């Protein structure tokens, strides 16, 4: 490619985008790794859920299982009401870049 | 980590690539090249010598040998080394007793 | 005459060296054996140029070059160094440098050369005698 001009910072931006996520994941660990997170995680807690299903959809945890080893969260998460019933319409799309 | 994240977020919210015509293609191609280059780097390390668990202990042993007079710089055996070579047991102590 | 190889050239040079040595050692003459020594050098140099990657030929040239009748010490040092470079496991060449330095009042550096020689071969006689 040719990056002279409007694209000069194209590689460096990428690094800035990636490291934050790595840091965020580490920061995310420094959230669950703490004894205080293990105390806060209970009923009456709202969390932002990030997976393939929910993309930063707001959800509220109803309860945390007493067995704190396999912490499975029964959680109410908002998603679009499904106007379909067939998995065949789902297909791979453009990889969502982390934008500013 | 949080302060570096804050600075990266501040810089990212001013990026010039976000306004470029060719932001997705070049950027994804850079993603691909860096990922492949990184996997190559790890692969080369797996075939190298630093992977060896005991390499630092070998280095420390060579230093202990060279501090006594048994090995020249850059590892060539001296006369004391060849004496402790052809000895049954307690090579270091026995050759030290002999020289003393 | 009938099979021209390097080893025979080197051996012929050493033989001429021995003949000159015997003539001098009986005090029978001096300066009337010059042609014999030049012939020995000619043969040894021919052997070295025929195959210049053999420690033996360089070492033989060095020993002959420093004989009392020739007395060319610079060439001798050059030859011993080349012999050492050709094959690192070489007690003979190191001990020959030790002798060369020791006769020219250089006790320290000769001591170093002898030390290297015995480090490479603990049961070589000349290095131990030089140390004594």
């Amino acid at each position: 490619p040719d990056m002279t001009g409007q694209l000069v910072d194209l590689p460096e931006y990428y690094s800035w985008g990636e490291e934050l996520t790595e840091t965020q994941h580490m920061i995310q660990r420094r959230i669950m790794e703490s004894v205080n997170g293990l105390k806060s995680l209970s009923a009456g807690r709202v969390v932002v859920v990030k997976n393939q299903e929910h993309h930063n959809a707001l959800g509220v945890i109803l309860q945390v299982s007493s067995n704190s080893t396999s912490r499975v969260f029964t959680t109410l998460v908002l998603c679009d009401k499904p106007l379909s019933q067939d998995p065949q319409d789902r297909g791979p799309a453009t990889a969502e870049v982390p934008y500013p | 980590g949080g302060l570096r994240a804050r600075k990266l977020e501040e810089l990212i919210q001013g990026a010039q690539c976000v306004h470029s015509p060719r932001f997705p293609a070049q950027y994804l191609k850079l993603r691909e090249r860096m990922q492949i280059q990184k996997e190559m780097e790890r692969l080369r390390f797996l075939l190298s010598d630093q992977s060896l668990l005991l390499l630092p202990e070998y280095h420390q042993r060579v230093e202990v040998l060279r501090t006594l007079g048994y090995v020249d710089e850059a590892g060539t055996v001296k006369l004391a080394g060849r004496v402790a070579c052809a000895m049954s047991s307690h090579e270091l102590l026995l050759t030290e007793l002999m020289f003393d | 005459k009938l099979m021209s190889t390097s080893n025979t050239w080197c051996d012929l040079g050493i033989n001429y060296y021995r003949q000159a040595q015997h003539l001098a050692e009986t005090g029978s003459n001096m300066n009337d054996l010059k042609e014999l020594l030049e012939k020995s050098l000619h043969c040894l140099k021919k052997a070295v140029r025929l195959d210049s990657n053999n420690h033996l030929y360089w070492n033989a040239l060095g020993v002959v070059a420093c004989y009392s009748g020739i007395g060319n010490y610079a060439l001798a040092q050059h030859c011993f160094i080349k012999s050492i470079q050709s094959e690192q496991i070489n007690a003979v060449a190191w001990t020959n440098l030790g002798v060369l330095y020791l006769t020219n009042e250089n006790i320290e550096q000769a001591h170093e050369a002898f030390k290297m020689a015995q480090s490479l071969d603990p049961s070589y006689l000349m290095c131990w005698i030089g140390q004594a």
